[PDB]
C-alpha cells in the first residue's frame, strides 16, 4: 500500500527551524507530488505549498512562502519540510499529503506531526495506578484507570499493555493547566479478568525521553 | 515519469512504416493526444484518442490503445520525408486542464540521415 | 484567495439515515471541489474530488453534486463510522482553502453512564497532592453533568474535566472528571462522591468513598 | 497570429534580471490559457492554467523562477527570472475542460525562446 510514515513530534523554541519529514512508500515517488497541510488546534486546514519530485518545481501558499522550504530525496523517497523562523502560531499539526500533478485534490495523507512553538521548560508527566476503590466484590467487569499529571508539551503517548489490551479503553484528550497538561485513562476488562491477569498502562514522551510502565495494583 | 515513451530517435526511409510506443502508470488519465513538433516551432497536436477506445485513425497516422494495459502505440503508416520531427506522447488526468508530456521520440524519415 | 463556507456546522442523525451537508466557494470554481472526513485524532482521508467523483475506495454511501459556487455531500445509509468533521477543499488554482468543516454526530439509543471512582494514588499521596478520579463511561446522549460532593458539600474548585469523542464501536460517548487538591485538605475530609446528573435517569448517578475507609 | 499573438521571441535575459512575456488570445472561444516551459533538452512542462482575469499564480523551478498573471480576458503575461537555464517558453489556449470525455484540443503559441547561447 501506499504509506506516508512522517517525522515525530517537535518542540523547539521561538527562531528555531525544525525540519519534518515523510518517507513516501507503496507507490512510485517521482510521478506525484508532496502537498503540505497544517491543521492548527484541531480546527481548520491549511495548505503550506507543494513539491514535484521529478521537474522539482515548487509553489507556495502565498503566507508560508517566506518561511516554509520544500524538498525531495529521491533515493530515500523522502519529503521535508524545514519551518524557518517559528513563530508561536506555527505550532499545529502537519501532514504531508499526495496529490496528481494537476488536481490538487489529496490522495494520501501522513500521519500528523505536532510541532509545539515554545518557551516552556520540557516537563514529564507523572504516572499513577488508579484502582478500583476496595473491595474485589462482583459486578461481573471491572474498571482499572491510569492518569498522567503535569507535562509539557502535547504529544504523549498512553498505551495498556503495550497495545496488547487494544480494547475495552478510552484515553481522553489532555486538558491545559497552568501551563502544563493532565491527560488520563481509563480501562475495563471483566471481573475474571483481574486482578488475576496483570494489566500496566504504560506513557511516553518524546520531548523528555520518557519510558513509563506502571503496574496497576490492588489494595 | 507519469507518461513514459520509446523510442527516443527512430530514422526510417521513406516509405516504411513507424511505431512510436508509449505507457502511463496512473489508470485514471482519460484523454491520450500525440503531438507533432517541426524545428523552431511550437508543439502542433496530430492524434489523440479518449480512453474508451482501442483504436485511432486518420489516413495515415495511427494509435493503437491498451487501457487495461495501461499501453498506447503510435505508427506512421507510409513514411515521407515531411514526417521528421517530434512526436510527444501525452495524457490528461479527467477533469485537467494540463497535459503531462512523454519526453518525445525523434522520428528522421528518409535517411542515409542529415535532414 | 477563495473562501469556502460550510453548512450546518454541525448535525447528527440516526444510522440508516440520509444528510446532505453543503460548501460554498467564494467564486466561481468549477467542478474542482474535494470532501474529506476526519476522524478526531486522525487525518483527513479522501472521499470526492472534481465535485462528484468519487475517490478510489470510498463507499457509495457517499455522492457528490454540484458546481461553480454552491455543491454539496450526501452520505444515504449513515453508518456508525461515518461519525467525524467533513471538510470542503477548492482545488482550482493556488492556494487551495478548506471549508471550516461540518460535524457529524450519529444519534442512537441512550445510555446511563458507567460511573466509577477512584482515590489520590498512594504514589501521588506519597508527593503531596491528592486526585480524585472518576470517568462516567458510554453514554448517549452526549449531555452529562457531573457534581463532586467533598464530603457532602459541593465543590466547583479543582474539576478538570475531559470528553472523549463519539466512540465508532458502538456510538456511544465518555468523559472524566478530576478532582485534585492537597493531601492535607484530602486527608482532612472522609466522603468523596461523584455526581452525574444524565437524561436516563432522574435520579443522580453517584459513586463515592471513604478517605478512612481502605 | 491566429488564436494566439506571443510576444517576445527570442529575448536574451541577462542574468539577474527578469525577462517578461504575454500572450493575445484571439479567438474568444478558448478563454482557458496555459503557460508551459520546453527545457534544453526539448522536455514540455505544464507550469500553470489562469483562467480568469485578475488571477495570477506563481511556481519556481530548478534554472526559472517564474510569476504568471492573467490580466483580463485577452492578457496574460509572465515574468520568469533567476533563469540560469535557457529555455522556449510557450503560451497555450484550449475550450474550457469537459469534466467527462475530455478532449478539447490544446493550442499551443509559438513560444518564447529565453536564451542563454
Amino acid at each position: 500500500e501506499v504509506q506516508l510514515q512522517q517525522s515525530g513530534p517537535e518542540l523547539e523554541k521561538p527562531g528555531a527551524s525544525v525540519k519534518i519529514s515523510c518517507k513516501a512508500s507503496g507507490y512510485s515517488f517521482t510521478g506525484y507530488n508532496m502537498n503540505w497541510v497544517k491543521q492548527s488546534n484541531g480546527k481548520s486546514l491549511e495548505w503550506i505549498g507543494n513539491i514535484d519530485p521529478y521537474y522539482g518545481g515548487i509553489s507556495y501558499n502565498q503566507k508560508f512562502k517566506g518561511r516554509a522550504t520544500l524538498t525531495v530525496d529521491k533515493s530515500s523517497s523522502t519529503a521535508y519540510m524545514q519551518l524557518k523562523s517559528l513563530t508561536s502560531e506555527d505550532s499545529a499539526v502537519y501532514y504531508c499529503a499526495r496529490s496528481r500533478t494537476d488536481l490538487y485534490y489529496f490522495d494520501y495523507w501522513g500521519q500528523g506531526t505536532t510541532l509545539t512553538v515554545s518557551s516552556a521548560k520540557t516537563t514529564a508527566p507523572s504516572v499513577y495506578p488508579l484502582a478500583p476503590v476496595c473491595g474485589d466484590t462482583t459486578g461481573s467487569s471491572v474498571t482499572l484507570g491510569c492518569l498522567v499529571k503535569g507535562y509539557f508539551p502535547e504529544p504523549v503517548t498512553l498505551t495498556w499493555n503495550s497495545g496488547s489490551l487494544s480494547s475495552g479503553v478510552h484515553t481522553f484528550p489532555a486538558v491545559l493547566q497552568s501551563d502544563l497538561y493532565t491527560l488520563s485513562s481509563s480501562v475495563t476488562v471483566t471481573s475474571s479478568t483481574w486482578p488475576s491477569q496483570s494489566i500496566t498502562c504504560n506513557v511516553a514522551h518524546p520531548a523528555s525521553s520518557t519510558k513509563v510502565d506502571k503496574k496497576i495494583e490492588p489494595r | 515519469q507519469q507518461v513514459r515513451q520509446s523510442p527516443q530517435s527512430l530514422t526510417v526511409w521513406e516509405g516504411e512504416t513507424a511505431i512510436l510506443n508509449c505507457s502511463y502508470e496512473d489508470s485514471t488519465f482519460n484523454y491520450f493526444p500525440w503531438y507533432q513538433q517541426f524545428p523552431g516551432e511550437g508543439p502542433a497536436l496530430l492524434i489523440s484518442i479518449r480512453s474508451v477506445s482501442d483504436k485511432k485513425e486518420d489516413g495515415r497516422f495511427t494509435i493503437f490503445f491498451n487501457k487495461r494495459e495501461k499501453k498506447l502505440s503510435l505508427h506512421i503508416t507510409d513514411s515521407q520525408p515531411g514526417d521528421s520531427a517530434t512526436y510527444f506522447c501525452a495524457a490528461r488526468y479527467q477533469g485537467g486542464r494540463a497535459l503531462i508530456f512523454g519526453t518525445g521520440t525523434t522520428v528522421s524519415v528518409s535517411p542515409g540521415s542529415a535532414d | 484567495d477563495i473562501q469556502m463556507t460550510q453548512s450546518p456546522a454541525s448535525l447528527s442523525a440516526s444510522v440508516g439515515e440520509t444528510v446532505t451537508i453543503t460548501c460554498r466557494a467564494s467564486k466561481n470554481i468549477y467542478s474542482y471541489l474535494a470532501w474529506y472526513q476526519q476522524k478526531q485524532g486522525k487525518s483527513p482521508q479522501l472521499l470526492v474530488y472534481n465535485a462528484k467523483t468519487l475517490g478510489e475506495g470510498v463507499p457509495s454511501r457517499f455522492s457528490g453534486s454540484g458546481s461553480g459556487t454552491q455543491f454539496s455531500l450526501k452520505i444515504n445509509s449513515l453508518q456508525p463510522e461515518d461519525f467525524g468533521s467533513y471538510y470542503c477543499q477548492h482545488h482550482y488554482g493556488t492556494p487551495y482553502t478548506f471549508g471550516g468543516g461540518t460535524k457529524l454526530e450519529i444519534k442512537r439509543a441512550d445510555a446511563a453512564p458507567t460511573v466509577s471512582i477512584f482515590p489520590p494514588s498512594s504514589e501521588q499521596l506519597t508527593s503531596g497532592g491528592a486526585s480524585v478520579v472518576c470517568f462516567l463511561n458510554n453514554f448517549y446522549p452526549k449531555d452529562i453533568n457531573v457534581k463532586w460532593k467533598i464530603d457532602g458539600s459541593e465543590r466547583q474548585n479543582g474539576v478538570l474535566n475531559s470528553w472523549t469523542d463519539q466512540d465508532s464501536k458502538d456510538s456511544t460517548y465518555s468523559m472524566s472528571s478530576t478532582l485534585t487538591l492537597t493531601k492535607d485538605e484530602y486527608e482532612r475530609h472522609n466522603s468523596y462522591t461523584c455526581e452525574a446528573t444524565h437524561k436516563t435517569s432522574t435520579s443522580p448517578i453517584v459513586k463515592s468513598f471513604n478517605r478512612n475507609e481502605c | 497570429v491566429t488564436l494566439l499573438e506571443q510576444n517576445p521571441r527570442w529575448r536574451l535575459v541577462p542574468r539577474g534580471q527578469a525577462v517578461n512575456l504575454r500572450c493575445i488570445l484571439k479567438n474568444s472561444q478558448y478563454p482557458w490559457m496555459s503557460w508551459y516551459q520546453q527545457d534544453l533538452q526539448k522536455q514540455l512542462q505544464w507550469l500553470f492554467t489562469l483562467r480568469s482575469p485578475g488571477d495570477k499564480e506563481v511556481k519556481s523551478l530548478p534554472g526559472a523562477d517564474y510569476l504568471a498573471t492573467r490580466v483580463t480576458d485577452t492578457e496574460l503575461r509572465l515574468q520568469v527570472a533567476n533563469m540560469s537555464q535557457g529555455r522556449t517558453l510557450y503560451c497555450t489556449c484550449s475550450a474550457a475542460p469537459d469534466w467527462g470525455a475530455s478532449a478539447e484540443t490544446l493550442y499551443f503559441g509559438s513560444g518564447t525562446r529565453l536564451t542563454v547561447l
